[PDB]
RNA sequence: CGCGGGGUGGAGCAGCCCGGUAGCUCGUCGGGCUCAUAACCCGAAGGUCGUCGGUUCAAAUCCGGCCCCCGCAACCA
RNA sequence: UGAGCCUUGAUGUGUAGGAUAGGUGGGAGGCUUUGAAGUGUGGACGCCAGUCUGCAUGGAGCCGACCUUGAAAUACCACC
């Protein structure tokens, strides 16, 4: 069923367990496997669900590294799927980019929000697997 | 196609297109084509919008379109101001010729209305 | 005060979850069938759903605010 | 035997459109004799439609950035 490309991707990423940013971004840079330059795809699930109307968030962020001005809006399943920048960008810079997005997200959090704000934070590339961030 | 009148006649049999034009009946259509001389039995070839130029001037002798409507409006407003029985039927949406109102006056009064 | 339920045609009740533009029951009015009445049958009208916002291509439907009613629990200036 | 929940596949049919357009993002490359649409064929969602699926045939082509369309390829990666 799975092709050799997909089985080697799941051999490279063991997503059943969580990872810290330094290891996660190293995996992302080694996950960069395509003819064309890929773009980082964010995979962050929020405990808060935009299913409550007042808990919706609209925000903006300017990134010095760039992608550099990005916008974001929560969907109904309460998930965040943005792009911090291109994959060839250095890991340490990419780690600062995602960190600034996360700090803006904490400002975006409403008081009405109940339970964990950020349920899980994960990273993936165009065809890459999801690596959890700690 | 277009004519001197504001409304535009359809491209089809010339007599039928004129019947459709407001103010000009089928018989009046035949009156001006008798003067114009344009019959449908002539060569269909060489037919153009330029040809109706003669139609523009001859129809203008007959009040049609807006001119007739203005006449209809002045005739009915006079009826209303006169205070005559004819005007009153116009005001109440009732038969204006003496037709029975008890039954069969739907076209004048309108849809059936519950008691 | 906390939690749960309800308000939709004159009335009553669905539809709600799982958004797809709203029905039924009974009544009303008109006709039919019958010697007549009921039953029955046909047609018609009636609210866009307690209200107000948000969301969305779109809300009775989903999430809040408010009003009223109800159930249970809570209440040592 | 119920619930939470891990994983695997399966499963979405308001509609102009080709069709069985659930929400979002990266996103013109995925795929490929080691078998492209499709066939036989066995079932599934079954709304009886699009797909998937034990094996074989086909011998390489598929999704199209064309249209339609709030909304696009639903090609490619995750969750609900």
């Amino acid at each position: 069923k799975l092709t050799k490309r997909m089985r080697v991707i799941r051999e490279k990423v063991d997503a059943t367990k969580q990872y810290d940013i330094n290891e996660a971004i190293a995996l992302l840079k080694e996950l960069a496997t395509a003819k064309f330059v890929e773009s980082v795809d964010v995979a962050v699930n929020l405990g808060i669900d935009a299913r409550k109307s007042d808990q919706n968030v609209r925000g903006a962020t300017v990134l010095p590294h760039g992608t550099g001005q990005v916008r974001y809006r929560n969907d109904k399943n309460g998930i965040i799927h943005t792009t911090i920048g291109k994959v060839d960008f250095d890991a340490d810079k990419l780690k600062e980019n995602l960190e600034a997005l996360l700090v803006a997200l904490k400002k975006a959090k409403p008081t009405q929000a109940k339970g964990v704000y950020i349920k899980k934070v994960s990273i993936s590339t165009t065809m890459g697997a999801g690596v959890a961030v700690d | 196609a277009r004519i001197a009148g504001i409304n535009i006649p359809d491209h089809k049999h010339a007599v039928i297109a004129l019947t459709s034009i407001y103010g000009v009946g089928k018989t009046r259509s035949k009156a001006i084509l008798a003067a114009a001389g344009i019959a449908e039995d002539v060569k269909i070839s060489e037919l153009s919008e330029g040809q109706i130029d003669t139609l523009r001037d001859e129809v203008a002798k007959f009040v049609v379109e807006g001119d007739l409507r203005r006449e209809i409006s002045m005739s009915i407003k006079r009826l209303m101001d006169l205070g005559c029985y004819r005007g009153l039927r116009h005001r109440r949406g009732l038969p204006v010729r003496g037709q029975r109102t008890k039954t069969n006056a739907r076209t004048r009064k309108g849809p059936r209305k519950p008691i």
